[PDB]
């Protein structure tokens, strides 16, 4: 299995915020949480100016700690690579948690 | 795939609410129907509207009135029925309110037997100066105005404050309408109403705990040793006054997600507060949270220190536990999220592995979450029912089950033990500590001389 | 000495003595085998009822709901029923009653019942032509009445159902017996007392079994076990004998209108007195005499209680509530051992027919104290009663009570329904001798341990 196939199983199997209640939301917080994220695996300043900004970074913070503790690629690997990899893991969240989802709420303006 | 029980072959309809996960699918593809009618005559589990309000978030405030707009059951049945302490003697447990609806009532109206009513239990109790009036079937279907009656009470008694919710128990499928209109109604007539002074650099709500044994005044340990101030617990241990305050917080933790996602989406919406979702079952899961409550607000030093020494107490107890749980195959037939916030927590802390899991009244949404956390070959069950849980268990051959008292009482015939999951057995079940107690009733449960005996027919030589 | 009735002096309720007339009919229903009620309303009306029995029992009882939506509500919810008939009879093979139960909601709707059952028998004639299902329509609107109401309209349309089909034939020779809302516990003592009696009844219903075993096949044996043909039997009785005005009685006067079987209401049983009319009038109808072992047990039973009455009971001031048979007979039980029983509560809009009820003008003839009758009480009624100065010795009620007492540092013994906070209680007896016995023992107990609690004279436990 490829290294976005680890991520996405990681994410799937621990991650809430990409179940959260409507698709803007998760949009969101695929968005924001992974772009941390890449922040931190590529040792660059994580953005915490506005507290929307510091939450993502504490989600991001979990998974990009629990990523280098389970997978040795990820220590011992590129920067361009977190690039290609969360792209990819963008895509591939929204397909699952928005595109093909068939929960009925995600669309409701109405929280 | 999709599963059509035997039982459920003159219900064909049930296949598309259960999920049996198999190699390779694609879940997308096998979400379960959720938040849908209910089939009459089913013996599904389910509840009502007014059950999501009342019972499950207005009544366990520890200060306030619950008047229950309707003729006596409704309240009768949401009294002695509920493990929600508080530090006041458990005043929340110890009443309940009704007006008493009477066949005049029904035909000419039941507004000045409410307002009555109301008078009557702010003179009862004069220390009490908080009341949530509740609509059920009739008062809804008679069209009282239960939010001009409060005004009017209030108007003349410039000592009280009432909240007024509209839920009779027809209203949507479930107790999960209750939880909506509750959760819109607060933010809208009540929050920003109040405010209490801060003492923190941190503060936060806790979003969707409801004190179950104590799991709230357990949590409030850690937040009280972060340096954290809760400005409101919705609604655990919580006072009426306290939730009109939630405006104030800097951050959002959200437990259950199902219950009071609702009013987290409107204070992010129209206050900027941020949502974060955690575990507060299961010991990797709490710490977690806590290491990322500890992220927001920059002091990640205090959450390794609290972590440390939570672990140092109670992990090794955890691990005793798991040794002896590892491979027991465990159901939980409950309201929705414990299924989600239980699969996996059982499975990396105990070794345990839940074979079956049935949501009274979840939502597509918490589908996705169990599904994404479950195992295979397990059965996922929206809106399960009676005939279809015996099937289950010859499917599954559970060795546990956390269920609700009644559902416990019928497995006991088949000699199958159970734990409370929703009122638990001894909890509290939240944080370190209370993973452990889990696991100790889990443990007494499963590994119990009389299930042994039962099984012994003294006639055969 | 004057016993005065009053009624609550407040419109609304605060800890309500009763559940609604729904719960009651519920009651009466899974007390028959073959049998699942179903309850026409909202899905609370029924989980929150299973509940209830299994906080009483700690069981589970099958009891379905119609699931009224916002749909049915406004349209209407007869095809709410219709449907919920069918799920049932399709799911559940040897299904043979279903009491259709209304609430308040289908009240206010008005959603015509009988006109449900018609589309409902045509439909399972059609659909199994080889079944007979009986559907009785059971009007429990929860806005009149209590729970205690509800269980008798229940009882009585089932009978109405059951026997309109079968009607009168070869008669039987037994007594009907309607015991009314009681034990298991207390059915054992009455199928006892007609065993060692020569006399064959039937007890409706018949709960011996809600207390099942825990079986080495794993079999389910919480059932009712009155049947269709033991009901349909009551048109062929010798005579019934009504233990309880206000849950069973009024099926006992319709067998007797319509069927010229006899209604012989008494007392209930609770107290030596009372135990022994019944056993009086179960002779006079049978021509059977009452056996040595009853006049036994009844001196058994006085002898435990006379270790007690002037020691630990005299003088002491109680408080009884809980359903009206229960509390009446109670209150005379409670004479008997020289208790003072100074406060009774009747949780429920009846009041015009406790007014007359006998037992009034038989407490007035025996107590040596004033008595106050609160009718249409709450349970606030007695905490606020309690606060105001009240000072009581001993409460009499069930659990839901329980926080008075023990806030109120008065002991308690439990009695009556629900009883979840003590266990095994649903398998003692309180009617009969042995019923009188266990309970003057219980009040005895909780009396002795409340001395050592509060070290007030814990020493005299000795030699009494
Ligand atoms: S679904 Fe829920 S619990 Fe049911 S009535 Fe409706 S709000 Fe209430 Fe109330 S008094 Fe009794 S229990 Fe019902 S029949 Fe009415
Ligand atoms: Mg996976
Ligand atoms: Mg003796
Ligand atoms: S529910
Ligand atoms: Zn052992």
């Amino acid at each position: 299995q490829s290294h976005l196939d680890d991520l996405f199983a990681y994410v799937e199997e621990r991650c809430l915020w990409q179940f959260f209640s409507r698709t803007w939301d998760r949009e969101e917080n695929i968005e924001g949480v992974l772009n941390q994220v890449g922040r931190l695996l590529t040792g660059q300043e994580p953005l915490r100016g506005t507290p929307q900004e510091r939450l993502f970074y504490a989600d991001a913070l979990a998974m990009a700690n629990d990523v280098r503790e389970r997978f040795p690629w990820a220590s011992q690997v590129n920067k361009e690579e977190i690039e290609f990899l969360l792209d990819g893991l963008k895509s591939r969240l929204v397909d699952v948690t928005i595109t093909r989802s068939t929960n009925r709420e995600l669309n409701h303006h109405l929280y | 795939p999709m599963v059509l029980l035997e039982c459920d072959k003159d219900i064909p309809e049930r296949q598309k609410h259960i999920y049996l996960k198999a190699p390779n699918e694609d879940t997308r593809e096998f979400l379960p129907i959720a938040n849908a009618a209910t089939i009459p005559g089913t013996l599904s589990e389910r509840g009502c509207a007014f059950c999501g309000a009342k019972l499950v978030i207005g009544g366990v405030l520890k200060d306030t009135i619950q008047m229950i707009h309707g003729p006596l059951g409704c309240a009768y049945d949401t009294w002695h029925t509920k493990r929600y302490p508080t530090d006041n003697g458990h005043f929340n447990m110890k009443y309940v309110w009704s007006t008493d609806m009477k066949e005049s009532h029904v035909v000419f109206g039941g507004e000045k037997r409410l307002e009555k009513s109301m008078h009557e239990a702010f003179d009862e109790m004069p220390d009490i100066k908080r009341m949530i009036v509740y609509t059920t079937c009739p008062t809804a279907l008679i069209g009282d105005d239960i939010k001009a009656v409060a005004k009017k009470v209030m108007k003349d008694r410039p000592d009280v404050d009432v909240f007024t919710v509209e839920c009779p128990g027809f209203s949507g499928v479930s107790q999960s309408k209750g939880h909506h209109v509750l959760n819109i109604g607060w933010i809208n007539e009540k929050v920003e109403t109040m405010e209490k002074e801060i003492t923190s650099e941190y503060t936060m709500n806790f979003i969707g705990d409801f004190n179950i044994q104590g799991d709230t005044q357990l949590l409030q340990t850690y937040w009280d040793r972060l340096g954290i101030q809760v400005v409101a617990h919705f609604t655990g241990n919580g006072t009426y006054d306290d939730l009109r305050c939630m405006h104030q917080a800097q951050l959002n933790v959200v437990n259950c997600a199902r219950s009071s996602g609702y009013i987290a989406n409107e204070l992010k919406k129209r206050y900027g507060i941020p949502r974060l979702d955690i575990d507060s079952w299961g010991f990797n899961y709490m710490a977690e949270g806590i290491r990322k409550i500890c992220a927001f607000f920059g002091i990640e030093e205090k959450g390794e220190e609290l972590i440390a020494e939570e672990y140092a107490k109670w992990k090794p107890k955890l691990d005793w536990y798991k040794e002896r749980l590892q491979g027991k195959k465990m159901a939980i037939w409950t309201g929705g999220p414990r299924l989600w916030h239980w699969t996996k927590s059982v499975e990396d802390d105990l070794g345990v592995q839940v074979v079956a899991m049935s949501s009274k009244f979840g939502h597509e949404e918490d589908f996705e979450k169990v599904i994404a956390r479950g195992k295979e070959g397990t059965y996922y069950i929206d809106d399960g029912n009676e005939l279809e849980f015996f099937e289950i268990i010859d499917l599954v051959k559970p060795d546990v089950i956390f269920t609700g008292p009644r559902v416990g009482e019928l497995v006991k015939k088949l000699h199958i033990p159970y734990v409370n999951g929703h009122g638990y057995h001894n909890g509290p079940y939240m944080g370190f500590e209370g993973f452990v107690n889990l696991a100790r009733d889990m443990y007494n449960a499963v590994h119990n001389p009389l299930r042994h005996l039962a099984a012994v027919d003294i006639r055969d030589k | 000495a004057e016993v005065k009735l009053s009624p609550r002096d407040r419109e609304g309720i605060i800890n309500p003595m009763y559940d609604c007339q729904p719960a009651g009919a519920q009651y009466a229903g899974i007390g028959i085998k073959d049998c699942i009620p179903l309850v026409h309303g909202g899905q609370g009306c029924t989980m929150f009822v299973r509940l209830l029995f299994a906080q009483h029992f700690k069981e589970n009882f099958d009891v379905a709901s119609t699931s009224l939506h916002e749909e049915s509500a406004v349209f209407g919810g007869a095809k709410r029923v219709e449907e919920g008939v069918l799920v049932l009879a399709r799911r559940y093979p040897n299904l043979r009653v279903i009491p259709i139960i209304t609430t308040c909601s289908t009240e206010v709707i008005g959603d015509d019942i009988e006109g449900s059952i018609r589309v409902c028998n045509r439909a399972l004639e059609a659909e199994f032509p080889d079944r007979k299902i009986y559907l009785a329509p059971v009007h429990t609107p929860s806005f009149k009445g209590s729970h205690v109401t509800g269980y008798a309209e229940c009882v009585k349309s089932v009978f109405k159902t059951i026997t309109d089909a079968h009607g009168k034939g070869q008669p039987s020779g037994k007594l009907n017996v309607f015991p009314g809302w009681v034990n298991p516990g207390d059915v054992v003592l009455l199928k006892r007392y007609f065993k060692e009696m020569d006399v064959e009844a039937n007890i409706y219903m018949d709960t011996e079994d809600f207390d099942s075993p825990m079986l080495p096949n794993k079999s389910i044996e919480t059932h009712g076990r009155t049947t269709v043909e033991d009901i349909a039997d009551s048109a062929n009785a010798l005579a019934t004998l009504s233990l309880a005005r206000y849950e069973g009685n009024t099926t006992g006067e319709l067998l007797q209108k319509t069927f010229a079987v006899p209604n012989a209401l008494v007392n209930t049983p609770y107290g030596i007195k009372n135990t022994d009319d019944m056993l009086r009038k179960i002779a006079e109808v049978t021509g059977k005499e009452i056996p040595e072992s009853l006049v036994r047990e009844r001196g058994i039973a006085l002898d435990a209680l006379a270790d007690l009455a002037h020691m630990f009971f005299a003088n002491k001031k109680v408080a009884i509530f809980g359903h009206p048979d229960l509390v009446l007979g109670l209150a005379q039980f409670c004479m008997e051992v020289e208790l003072e029983p100074v406060l009774l509560l009747i949780g429920d809009d009846q009041g015009n027919k406790y007014k007359k009820d006998p037992r009034i003008e038989e407490l007035k003839n025996t107590a040596h104290f004033d008595i106050e009758i609160v009718h249409n009480a709450d349970l606030w009624e007695l905490e606020k009663r309690i606060n105001a100065g009240l000072q009581l010795d001993l409460i009499m009620g069930h659990s839901k009570g329980r926080y008075v007492a023990i806030e109120a540092n008065i002991p308690m013994v439990r009695v009556g329904f629900p009883t979840f906070d003590r266990a095994g209680l649903y398998r003692k007896p309180s009617i009969g001798y042995q019923g009188a016995m266990e309970l003057g023992e219980m009040i005895a107990n909780a009396m002795f341990a409340h001395m050592e609690y509060t070290r007030n004279k814990e020493w005299i436990l000795n030699t009494w």
